[PDB]
């Protein structure tokens, strides 16, 4: 699973 | 989903997938229903013999997905929650009679090709296109054997099977709150829901309005794709009041 | 029901596009519309 950009959050 | 098909793009916008924070993981399927609220399955929040209990914040929603595994760089939209409710009489101590919850996101979603909800069915909806024989559909990235891992929204079209039939297929007590679904085995035809799947929609698309309904909520069966077994769905009409209720209540 | 624009898809629906399986559930209902 790909982490997900602080930026999305 | 056993024995379905990796889904096009676009085809079930209101697909949503419940994720866990850390363990970053699947937890369940949902479904967008508004912009500001998502529905699921009872079981995937609270479930008590298996010491299971998310809160709030053990949570993270993402809308708009294609891809089980990957951050969907300009497609996808991540939602926080704000509060999570649980029917007052889901029977967890026995059958799962009542297994659903509302979920209230932080801030409206907004919707695109990839995002959009799906509609609640009305008492004449409910009453024509609920029956046996009539076919329905399932999505979600669960298992895709009962004992992998698929890459792409898998999904499978599935009939609405007679009362007794399902019944008469297990020792558990069903009630009116459900519906079972599935191929016979005489009909040599298959597919079902698995593990990871569980509460997300069991959809209709309706022929007078040509519009897609949400019937279903994935909720229990036992093994995947067993023969002379079927798959059990919280039946959305009959829990509509609760719904329109807390809507009315907490939100929109 | 469900919403307001609720159950109308931007790449099905809204462009009078069929998925490759509805078919398959419209026929059951024993032909749709």
């Amino acid at each position: 699973y790909e982490p997900i950009p602080e930026e999305a959050a | 989903i056993v024995e379905g098909s990796d889904a096009e793009i676009g085809m079930s916008p209101w697909q949503v997938m419940l994720f866990r924070k850390s363990p970053q993981e699947l937890l369940c399927g949902a479904s967008l229903i508004s912009d500001r609220w998502v529905l699921t399955a009872a079981h995937c929040l609270l479930y008590p013999p298996w010491d299971k209990n998310f809160t709030e914040n053990d949570l993270l929603v993402r809308i708009g997905k294609h891809s089980r595994t990957r951050y969907e760089r300009n497609i996808e939209k991540i939602s926080m929650l704000e509060k999570i409710y649980i029917h007052p009489r889901y029977n967890w101590r026995e059958n799962l009679d009542r297994d659903i919850a509302l979920m209230k996101l932080k801030k409206p979603v907004a919707f695109s090709d990839y995002i959009h909800p799906v509609c609640l069915p009305d008492r004449e909806t409910a009453a024509s296109l609920l029956q046996a024989g009539y076919k329905g559909r399932v999505t979600g990235w669960g298992n895709l054997k009962e004992t992998g891992q698929p890459s792409v929204l898998q999904v499978v079209n599935l009939p609405i099977v007679e009362r007794p039939v399902c019944k008469d297929s297990t020792r558990i007590r069903i009630t009116d709150n459900m519906f079972c679904a599935g191929y016979k085995p005489d009909e040599g035809k298959r597919g079902d829901a698995c593990e990871g799947d569980s509460g997300g929609p069991f959809v209709m698309k309706s022929p007078f309005n040509n519009r897609w309904y949400q019937m279903g909520i994935v909720s229990w069966g036992e093994g995947c794709d067993r023969d002379g077994k079927y798959g059990f769905y919280t039946h959305v009409f009959r829990l509509k009041k609760w719904i329109q209720k807390v809507i009315d209540q907490f939100g929109e | 029901s469900g919403e307001a624009d609720c159950g109308l898809r931007p790449l099905f629906e809204k462009k009078s596009l069929e998925d490759k399986t509805e078919r398959e559930l419209l026929e059951s209902y024993i032909d749709g519309r």
